[PDB]
């Protein structure tokens, strides 16, 4: 019946700063709104309802306003802690539609990732599979560059990256990155390396190991 | 303190029925509030799936309304829910949720949810994961972590040293390999002067296969 | 018509409502303890002359909360009547507190405390002559706020 | 059937209201608790202490509890009966306890005064009972806020 | 919404009990009214809320009903009570009234006195003659008059009065009023109105000849 | 305490506009309750006409809307209500009224009224009416033909109201001309005649016609 439209999509200010998210009823909702904060693997906390009203608990830095069908969410003195994504809700009638979300990245300084590299275990071996881990730790902005580099042939397409959420505390991110082969390819090679492209590094660091 | 606790299996096999039950304590569904389900599939939005009151009025999402069923065992003091005919598309984390006026005398918003729980709707069978260390090498900080391995479905819990081991820990995303199955790390970094002294182990779960697994992780020899 | 922007204006009013029916309440409590127990704690009935002066600060106390809610009152149609009873409220809080003289001491008389806070006997000279239309402005305010309701609700059934 | 939903608001309405009188009247109780047990009216703050004299002031409390028992008897509503009786008696309790401890219940100590009309006491033995029917009225209030929204709910639905 | 309330005529005794029934088109839930009328009075609200009584009305008027059928009663009818009587619904405007229903009080039957009276000589020179029958303290209500002219049965040429019932006796009086032109009313000689009353064992005619003393 | 009274002409031409005045006392419009204007024509029931609230939302019927306004004067404590283009249909006793929620808090019910005034819808003038004797030929009846007179109301009575007992008068009758006219008899003993004489007095204001009538046989 009635659709929530967010914006923007995606946010990343820096701490201190001033932001603002508008939620927009195809018709007129009163101040039936509701404002939630989603922290990645928990459940939707809430921080202003009747699209003005601070919750209790809710630091006073979080304001809504707005009646009808303009709506405006606004947080200043942007924390660390804020990292989340932020949904709308009307609440007039059933089902009490959500927004589609905003996700809210915090600004930070740059920070060079520590690099590691992993060698496969004696465990994993003698099952067939061979995976090399390499950990990028505590870096911003997320862009980063890691290839590999076996026996200095670059990879392509064996190699998959997984990255964790903003920091709550240090808004820093940590990227692996798993090379995965064979036994029987793994060790017809000598040297693996990791090499890690990133804006905090001057040039790119190289983590390597040899098979002895 | 007012506490909800979602429960059920986590996998379903397609054209099957989803079944989850909801356990309310610090409060009573039969003295009032309204109590709903939500759902949230991975990485999108959220969706109201039903409601109801003590007095027996009940209200569905119109668009789940043939397949969804809330049932309500006020002796128990749990509530339930069940969708049937489910594809992919039903594949979400589950929140039960109540409602209360506030401050306010109308409309009820949502101010107290459950952790959720995840059911993947997918015709592949339970298989435990395999458990590999990611030892540190002998070169301050050093870093050392766990290698969770082809294990469906979602999710896997990770803890080192039986919880006394928080500060430095990530425990990275799932990841769906091509196998169908999913992979994952935890890493954590700590002082170099500990290596050799300070044991470290890495406690895997996953309870679709109920896996508990212990791994220590050392420096290689 | 405009079903949901109707459920607020009936939502609104009802919490104004409330609010004033809430100081109505507390007036309803200072007259219970004038007329039923001024004067008179026994195992039969729930006569003691000559001690009220506990009695006469506890529905001093009545009469400060009346005003603390009546400054939270905020409605900018029923504007004009609240700050009739706001002023009320201060003469009524004012005058038992002006005159010390024979409120502010243990053994107020039962001739004084009828004189103060019961508004049924003929002397009214230091006291309840203000509650009087201070009762009488609320009165004012309660029938406005329920006016408000109905007019709400009468909105409802409008052709 | 607009006509239907509007009885259902007001209805349920008055009901909110009787009960707030009763839910007001204990906040009255409450305040003469905590500003006025032993006390007398001053000139510059409006109230100074004075101890050891309140057997008025547990008078004057007596009566609103027998006036919040007359409330919650008039009280007639076939889906808020549970509540409603509930409340009755520890109305009904509380008043008998008062009229039970006569004995050191004019001018009653400030220890026995707040001992059994004030709420946040660590004894309580002459306050008990203020508390299960403050609580007993906070149960039947929200019950009757609900009951209100859920009538005004009907009013936006498909 | 209509209101189509039942009777539209009542006829009790004082101390009996009467029953009147408003029906409503569509749903009116409570919010209907009662009012008491009086000849010449503003109507007098007498239960709202479709069961309240108002301030001052005793305990022998009730109403009940919801929604659509209402019912006002008047257990022990006082003298005072007989008036007219209308239902009202207030759940939207216009507020639509019930065409009433009036109870006038039964007694014994009396028969009619009747009299004649012939035009006046001063109305005579203005060109017009008036007769006028009159029909004093009678019951019940309902009587035939009828107007003959050299026993001619004369129609469109007559007008009738009747009284609101006695306060004192419960009677009715009605007049009715021959005019004719002076030219039509001296070419005849006899004028008689004739009276069917059921207090009469047969009709009541009275008579004059124009002209005649 | 409440009391309400109508006010203004009772006689409009068809198609004129009716005009008519409330005035309240014991009672403020500015402060609360609505106040509404109700009609009922001759013989026939009530029917709404419109209704203000101190705010500015006003009501009116739907049969009406198009010929109806009402204004309010809060500084006089009065109320009006004009009607445009009148028909013989218009003619009826018009009532000002309060609505009170009562003991309730919906709807409001209309508690308070005027005495109400009468509004003739007719092209007829004011006229005077011409009072002939019926003279009586143990119980004699004499009475007094009101007729040809315009508007409605005539008062009679009976020996400047000294005779009472025994008098009826008949409600009036639109006669096919536009005028109304009326009878009122009294009976009395026979005896009587020839020794008390028999006057009746008839009064009608809106032509300011007094009018003394010996009734002698």
């Amino acid at each position: 019946d009635i659709q929530l439209t967010q914006s923007p999509s995606f946010l990343s200010a820096s701490v201190g700063d001033r932001v603002t998210i508008t939620c927009r009823a195809s018709q007129g909702i009163s101040s039936y709104l509701a404002w939630y904060q989603q922290k990645p693997g928990k459940a939707p906390k809430l921080l202003i309802y009747a699209a003005s009203t601070l919750q209790s608990g809710v630091p006073s830095r979080f304001s809504g306003s707005g009646s009808g069908t303009e709506f405006t969410l606004t947080i200043s003195s942007l924390q660390p802690e804020d990292f989340a994504t932020y949904y709308c809700q009307r609440l007039n009638s059933y089902p009490y539609t959500f927004g589609q979300g905003t996700k809210l990245e915090i600004k930070r300084t740059v920070a060079a990732p520590s690099v590691f590299i992993f060698p496969p275990s004696d465990e994993q071996l003698k099952s067939g599979t061979a995976s090399v881990v390499c950990l990028l730790n505590n870096f911003y902005p997320r862009e980063a560059k890691v290839q590999w580099k076996v026996d200095n042939a670059l990879q392509s397409g064996n190699s998959q990256e997984s990255v964790t959420e903003q920091d709550s505390k240090d808004s820093t991110y940590s990227l692996s990155s798993t090379l995965t082969l064979s036994k029987a390819d793994y060790e017809k090679h000598k040297v693996y390396a990791c090499e890690v492209t990133h804006q905090g590094l001057s040039s790119p660091v190289t983590k390597s190991f040899n098979r002895g | 303190q007012v506490q909800l606790q979602e429960s059920g299996p986590g996998l379903v096999k397609p054209s099957g029925t989803l079944s989850l039950t909801c356990t309310v304590s610090g409060a009573s569904i039969s003295v009032g509030n309204w109590w709903s389900w939500v759902r949230q599939p991975p990485g999108k939005g959220l969706e109201w799936i039903g409601e109801f009151y003590h007095s027996g009025k009940t209200n569905y999402n119109p668009s789940l309304k043939s397949r969804v069923t809330i049932s309500v065992d006020k002796s128990k003091n749990q509530f339930s829910l069940k969708l049937s005919s489910v594809t992919a598309a039903d594949t979400a984390v589950y929140y039960c949720a109540r409602s209360d006026l506030l401050t306010g005398y109308f409309p009820y918003y949502f101010d107290y949810w459950g952790q959720g729980t995840l059911v993947t709707v997918s015709s592949a069978s339970t298989k435990g994961p395999s458990v590999f260390p990611l030892a540190p090498s002998s070169k301050g900080t050093a870093a050392l972590g766990c290698l969770v391995k082809d294990y469906f479905p979602e999710p896997v819990t990770v803890s080192w040293n039986s919880g006394a081991l928080t500060s430095g820990v990530h425990t990275f995303p799932a990841v769906l390999q091509s196998s169908g199955l999913y992979s994952l790390s935890s890493v954590v970094t700590v002082p170099s002067s500990s290596l050799g002294t300070q044991t470290y182990i890495c406690n895997v779960n996953h309870k679709p296969s109920n896996t508990k697994v212990d791994k220590r992780v050392e420096p290689k020899s | 018509p405009n079903l949901t922007e109707i459920s607020k204006k009936i939502t609104d009013s009802n919490a104004v409502l409330l609010a004033v029916k809430e100081v109505e309440a507390l007036l309803s409590s200072i007259d219970e303890i004038a007329a039923k127990a001024i004067g008179k704690i026994h195992q039969n009935n729930g006569t003691e002359n000559n001690h009220n002066g506990s009695l006469l600060a506890g529905a001093y106390a009545i009469s400060t909360l009346i005003k603390q809610k009546l400054d939270g009152l905020k409605n900018e149609g029923l504007k004009e009547k609240i700050d009739a009873a706001k002023k009320c409220s201060e003469t009524f809080t004012n005058k038992l507190k002006e005159k010390h003289t024979d409120l502010g001491k243990e053994g107020v008389t039962d001739a004084d405390a009828k004189e103060a806070i019961l508004k049924t006997n003929g002397t009214k000279t230091k006291g309840a002559e203000e509650l009087g239309k201070l009762f009488e402005s609320v009165e004012v305010l309660s029938k406005a706020a329920k006016e408000m309701l109905a007019n709400s609700v009468k909105e409802l059934t409008s052709p």
